């Protein structure tokens, strides 16, 4: 049931996400599939490269401390997490992917000198 | 340089058989290959048979078929001709000579070969 | 009975010009070499010339000869008395596998 | 309310990616679909999703076009080239056994021609049919000697259609369009997720759509525009209709070697009675179903309207007649039987064959198709009909016109979309640092 | 040691060389030949990584997890699996189960995250 | 309790086919194609208590090999002078300078018309081939090839000369390594050892004697898939090597026509001095001791008192009835029947002959054409193995006779790869243990 | 800027990390040249984060591990370390000791997942 | 106690050699690259970084001058083979309307061409330039045919040079020297990273650098030794010359069927006179320019030094004279009167025309350029000079790779390290 939960609202999706993370990575024609293969890898290590800069690497659910702002949407959670699917919410704010993005990152670089400071007490 | 070809010949009664034999010196002899001609007295020459140096490839004239048989040592340095069932036309002077494609080399000596009552 | 045939005698010149001359047909001649050899009476034949105008080693430039179509000659440009031999032509045949010789000429010198 | 990471969010955005083929349990289609399918689809039906689909501009019918011309480059690469015999002919007619019909549209043609030596040559014969050879002015040479080379399609080498599956690359599915009465455009209610696609036969044809699927319910007219006279408009049957199709002669073959490891096939005497290819429709079948393609083509030009169908206007026989290739031969169709009808026991349709075939409408190549021996029969289903039209009479015609036509008719179900995991939203969570 | 040196040591012996294993993979016709053994590498590795991420093993040789063993897939005595007994045997008695059991490490950290999810939202 | 943990890293693998790449320590093709450097340093593991299975029949190392030696042989031709030009009617004599008796009729002298660089004219040529190279028309004679194969000329400058080739495992693969001396080929070897790279293995092609292969490491070994059953080939593998000597004893000339636009034609030209037969010198002494030992070792599987005697090959075409030998340049087709009649309970100067248009590969469509090797030849090789047939068997004779029968070119590489397995590393796995995640 | 650290000294530049992280990782004969090049990043980018694996580094751009500088590799101050210097500079200062600081951290990694392992089952 | 720590992202580089791709704004150069770049691209000066750089082993040269050859056998592979040409040609001088200057090298020949149909011949006619065809003895044939085979060019594939630009491959970049009056080695002070290089015209010209990149300040003199008078020596100015070329005739083409759909191009007459290809330079232009070259040469060669210029020592023209492709032509340029001076209005050069050409340093390979229907006009800046000495300089030219290692000067390749280790005070 790979895009099963399509259809599901924002939480009940969110309960089995393992289940599209494990369809990723599954002479003229030598080279197309060559480049096939390729992409899909080249794919799925750049979604991986960016989970690992902001501090996600190794899970799904990735909690940060990063705060929400209302104006990227000041849609309420009982208006999110229910009664809305994936794939509106991320029509909604579509537009902001690239600045909660950079967010992330530089949130992580400052948790990382912290901790390298208190580990030196 | 010389065949010494050794007079294993002389006379016979017709019928009855002689070995010629012949030797070489000066002549790497396992080389080159080797044929008989004979001449009658009184007449021109006429080939017999032949061998090669490996001895694998034997040919004979006509006139001396089945009768006649030729080999080669190789390990002596020598020759020979078994001539059986001799009649009185192979009375001749039998003689001993080197060869090379299509041509006669080096030729000695000689043998009379008597064939009478 | 020779395979090739050749005159008998070529004794007809003194003078330095002979020539002694053979034949056979395209199983012998016409397809491969042709040999000539001296005979002196008394001794075994030498070489003269093989390979159709190949001079033997030994021999002078008294000799020479070709070869044509199913026929061959000798040429002679010494005719000193010296040459006094019965002359042989010979060539390798293909139906019967061996070198033979054709019936030999007798050449005197005048 | 704090920024939230998931990973595994079943998103999408449309995408164009390369597909791969997959088979079924000496063809060019079975040697390349080299991957089998797994036997059960997966079919996920989503429940509350709706997409737009829009069977016009779907690129997987792009790709399907464009992977069988290369298919066929690279199947005829290793054969023969047929240069040695763009020679002057001498040539005269077949008359030991000709119909009526068949006068004049066969030759006996006799020329000189290369051995395996260069320095020898051959005098052969050969027969051709008049499509192939024009006159130079009894001298005639092949018409393509002008223009184009000639290779020989290797006789060894079957293009006979086997179901092709495609199939998207991980990180990419096919969506599938479950709606029925879908018109190829606009949002489909239905849809499911699959890896692989039904399997489609890459058949070629022109005018008629052969061997392919059927509408669930009605007969069904799909159109980019319908209005504009430009586009052409598509009809699905919701039923086949029988037809059977013959070459009824007996063909023998033979070699002839050119030179050193190449062999020409000639086409040799015809063996009995020479006579006109020829397809078979049954009458009262087609009468109805045209009466069902009638029945819809009104929805969108008035129950006043008289519906009248009519041959084609004429040019290339690639054009004016309907064609296939079946049993290793290529078969061009009247067709005008068919439609002759005002619309307020069996129909015969002559046929014609040609063995020098400019197949993808090419100037460099043509290919020379080998003969086949003994007799043809070939029995097809006509699953719908490519339509063109231009008072109160609206005039149709079996314009045909586009190769693409015949797979996007199969396609017009799929989507490639691009999956995309990742992605954020606020809750009630904060990392503890 | 070498790269497969500890093969024919029991398996508690063996990992002790969980590194020498790990660090020795991901080490015109011939191009792509060349090509196809690189990507294989690639594929196959990062497969392994991948499901070592979804059970939560990610970044570790040795992960300890919370599913309980079934004594179904295997009653030997620890004794006995742990040593007197190679690797290269455990993988073939155990064989019949690997399906199972990594789809129950699989279900195991789905309940994980969402627990750690709702413990820092409180 | 028990929980389960994983772990990776695990040293464990199953049998596996991959692509293995090739690796070597001019203008010669292997040393081209292998152009990935050698290991420097080829350290060997030795695992402790390890046993494996191996099975030589079912290797497919072979199989690779074989197909990437037919791969490099088509790349180098390809892009040769396709001698089209040349399938012309020849007028042929016999050589007859200074031919030895033995030779006679082999070598004929061929003139032709051919193309100059002016596709308006033709010159009158000739050159020489060996019987086996032209048939008769009917004086009229042409290429042997002509009705069934175009002929490529090979290059001159490319030399297909062996050099020792190592396969080596791409990662997450390795190599396992059979020591057991004696070992059969089947069945289980209780000693082996870890390998990135085979040893060098020189791609020799030959169809009788095995040429310059590895020798036994104690007794002359002998393997066989099946053993009894006669349809079977027997290879056997010498621990000495027998010498022998080649050679083409004649003073080839080549010369060169432009058939074309820069493209050349490279004929045989006369021959300076006599015309002799080419010959393998095999010592008698060697061959009777070496023969001696496969006699006493073939006797385990037929019995004590069964008597062993030798025979030549059955007839049929040069490919398998003679002992093909690629060397020099050169194609040789040599008698062997000297080496294979005795009855078990100095020199022997093997006669050869030599073709110049080569079907090498079992195809039909190709011909190769070998330029003649200017000069003379001599080569010197090891004799390291025998590809042997049995005909019937002893059942109701107490009497068993082995035949040269050759058949497979994949058979003169078997015999040095029967060591080597190919396995996938499968790193990950799980055990239970006394512990559990604390959550 | 992508390498706009590169005259910064070593602590200054360290602020920077994910800049210079982030741009990595980023048909006839040509598409030979170009597959060969896009296979090549990826490995290089794998073949560092397998070894940032094996040394429990995984995830993090500043790790920090318990093995002890040897001063015989640099016997310079923290001062100058830190401060004074640039990283292309103290790359070609340590520059001969890389191999065997990277042994070291791969062994003290399997020490400290053992002794985890351990803890946990107690 | 100090621990190590590990660091990831660390902004380190090393040499390094790769494979870079071409990026760009039918046509051989889109066709390649198919890349669009110039997204108002990115430069990163770099303060404090100085780098050491050498022109003369750049091996971004190595690759421009495997990829210029790799894409012209691709374009002319399909292409018909002229091999039914190579005959016996008869021939005669063209007489009609000949300037004296031109009296002999234009020829009229006439041959047994192959119809569509292998059984006929048929009589045509073309024109050729003297240097294409040798005698054999009216009996001619061309030039190549006793050592090559010649591949017409497609008439509808064009070389005409578009700037190109190399751009790094993940995990790599370029790095930039902006240190004006760099000598071509040796540390540069001043540099950034781009993440292409600027774009580059693949022109093939020899003896006079044309259409590159012109000098910051004054003009540069750079050499891999100076003093080895083997070596070459690129001068790149400061200013262009500009110089105008032509081919003063109108050519008519014409097509002949060799083969089934084979066509061959043939020159065939001329409309008007016949006149000699030439290229002017202006005078004025030419001297200031030369005399700036003199005045830095010196700084090498002594202050009361003379400096004299003379022309080419002779042989092949390829070589010996100004080789210039334009409007789809080869031009063969005498460019004597460019160097005859001693340093103590306009120049005409004259110039051949030459259809049949050996491109590349190749034996079994040559192409036929198909004529250009009219007549052509070329206009160009000089941008430099190949010089050699024996001081006495001359144009000697002789080496393609010195076109573009005159624009690749600047720009090196290097590789990211991101790993590294550095002692610190925290532990674990
Ligand atoms: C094989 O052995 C033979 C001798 O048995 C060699 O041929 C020549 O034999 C004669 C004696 O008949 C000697 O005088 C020569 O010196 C031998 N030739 C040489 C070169 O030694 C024959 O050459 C040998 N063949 C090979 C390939 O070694
Ligand atoms: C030769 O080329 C012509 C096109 O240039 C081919 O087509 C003919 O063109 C003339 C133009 O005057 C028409 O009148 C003819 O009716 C056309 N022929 C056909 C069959 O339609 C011609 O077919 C070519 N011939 C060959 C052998 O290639
Ligand atoms: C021509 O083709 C034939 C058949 O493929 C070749 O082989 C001959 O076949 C006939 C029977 O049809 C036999 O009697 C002959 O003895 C075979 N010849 C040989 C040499 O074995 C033949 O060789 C081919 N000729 C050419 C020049 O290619
Ligand atoms: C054919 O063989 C003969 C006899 O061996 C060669 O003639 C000898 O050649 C050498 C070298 O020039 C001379 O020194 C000898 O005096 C010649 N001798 C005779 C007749 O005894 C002849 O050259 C050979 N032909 C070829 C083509 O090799
Ligand atoms: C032509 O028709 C007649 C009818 O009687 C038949 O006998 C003859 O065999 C036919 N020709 C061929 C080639 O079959
Ligand atoms: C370069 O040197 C200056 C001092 O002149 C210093 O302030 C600056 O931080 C250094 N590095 C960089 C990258 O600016
Ligand atoms: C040759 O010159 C004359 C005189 O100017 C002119 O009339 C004639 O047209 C010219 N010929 C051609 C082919 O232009």
């Amino acid at each position: 049931g790979f895009l099963g939960a399509a259809g599901s609202t924002m939480g009940a999706a969110s309960m089995t996400l393992t289940v599209q993370a494990r369809n990723l990575l599954s002479t003229v024609w030598g080279i197309k599939q060559l480049q096939a293969r390729v992409l899909a890898v080249e794919r799925y290590l750049r979604d991986q490269q960016l989970l690992g800069i902001w501090g996600c690497s190794g899970k799904l659910i990735c909690c940060t401390n990063v705060p929400w702002n209302s104006s990227w949407s000041n849609r309420n959670l009982s208006e999110i997490w229910d009664n809305m699917t994936w794939l509106q919410w991320d029509k909604e704010i579509s537009n902001y992917t690239q600045i909660i993005y950079g967010l992330l990152e530089e949130s992580q670089n400052q948790q990382e000198k912290n901790e390298q400071d208190l580990l030196a007490l | 340089e010389v065949q010494l070809q050794e007079s294993g010949g002389g006379l016979a009664q017709p019928g009855g058989s002689l070995r010629l034999t012949c030797e070489a010196s000066g002549f790497t002899f396992g080389r080159d290959d080797m044929a008989w001609v004979r001449q009658a007295l009184g007449k021109g020459l006429e080939w017999v048979s032949s061998i090669s140096n490996s001895g694998n490839t034997i040919y004979y004239a006509d006139p001396v078929k089945g009768r006649f048989s030729i080999s080669r040592d190789n390990a002596k340095n020598s020759l020979s001709l078994q001539m059986n069932s001799l009649k009185i036309e192979d009375t001749a002077v039998y003689f001993c000579t080197r060869t090379l494609g299509d041509y006669y080399l080096d030729w000695g000596q000689g043998v009379q070969v008597t064939v009478s009552s | 009975q020779a395979g090739l045939t050749q005159p008998p005698s070529a004794s007809e010149a003194a003078g330095k010009s002979v020539t002694i001359s053979c034949s056979g047909s395209s199983a012998n001649i016409g397809s491969t070499s042709v040999s000539w050899y001296q005979q002196l009476p008394g001794t075994a034949p030498k070489l003269l010339i093989y390979y159709n105008d190949q001079r033997a080693s030994g021999v002078s430039d008294r000799f020479s000869g070709s070869k044509s179509g199913t026929s061959a000659s000798l040429a002679i440009s010494g005719l000193q008395t010296e040459d006094e031999a019965d002359y042989y032509c010979a060539a390798w045949d293909d139906n019967l596998s061996g070198r033979i010789f054709g019936g030999g000429t007798r050449l005197t010198v005048l | 309310l704090w920024v939230t990471v998931y990973y595994g969010v079943p998103v999408w955005k449309d995408a164009e990616t390369t597909l791969f083929c997959a088979s079924d349990a000496h063809n060019v289609w079975a040697t390349h679909c080299c991957v089998p399918t797994d036997p059960n689809p997966q079919e996920i039906h989503l429940e509350n999703v709706t997409e737009e689909f829009n069977m016009w501009k779907n690129n997987m019918v792009e790709q399907m076009h464009t992977d069988i011309i290369s298919l066929w480059d690279q199947s005829l690469k290793p054969c023969v080239k047929l240069t040695p015999l763009c020679v002057t002919l001498q040539c005269t007619n077949v008359t030991n056994n000709i119909t009526d019909d068949m006068r004049g549209e066969l030759k006996n043609c006799s020329f000189n021609m290369t051995t395996e030596l260069r320095d020898k040559k051959q005098k052969v014969y050969s027969l051709f049919y008049r499509l192939d050879v024009v006159q130079i002015n009894k001298e005639y040479r092949l018409i393509n000697c002008n223009t184009s080379a000639i290779t020989q399609a290797c006789p060894k080498v079957s293009f006979e259609p086997i179901p092709i599956h495609y199939c998207a690359p991980a990180g990419f599915a096919i969506l599938k369009c479950k709606d029925k009465k879908f018109n190829g455009t606009g949002p489909c209610p239905s849809v499911s997720t699959v890896q692989c696609t039904h399997g489609i036969k890459p058949v070629v044809s022109t005018q008629l759509l052969l061997n392919g699927s059927l509408a669930e319910e009605e007969v069904m007219i799909r159109s980019e525009n319908i209005t504009n006279n430009a586009k052409n408009i598509l009809v699905q049957f919701n039923t086949p209709v029988q037809i059977n199709c013959t070459r009824p002669n007996n063909n023998t073959r033979k070699s002839i070697r050119i030179g050193p490891g190449q062999w020409f096939y000639a086409t040799g005497d015809i063996i009995g009675d020479i006579r006109q290819a020829h397809c078979n429709v049954s009458k009262a079948t087609w009468n109805e179903t045209l009466g069902k393609v009638v029945k819809q083509l009104r929805k969108h030009f008035g129950n006043n309207t008289i519906i009248r169908f009519a041959n084609s206007s004429g040019g290339d026989l690639e054009v004016t007649t309907h064609s296939f290739n079946c049993g290793g031969e290529f078969f061009y169709c009247n067709t005008s039987g068919l439609f002759n009808s005002t619309w307020i026991d069996s129909i015969t349709l002559p046929c014609r064959i040609k063995q020098i075939i400019n197949m993808w409408q090419r100037i460099g190549q043509a290919m020379y198709a080998p003969p086949i021996q003994g007799v043809i029969r070939c029995v097809s289903n006509i699953t719908g009909l490519i339509l063109t039209r231009d008072s109160t009479t609206e005039t149709f015609r079996p314009g045909g016109g586009d190769m693409r036509d015949n797979w996007r008719s199969e396609l017009y179900k799929y989507k490639v979309v691009k999956i995309e995991p990742l992605g954020v939203a606020p809750t009630r969570c904060k990392r503890r640092v």
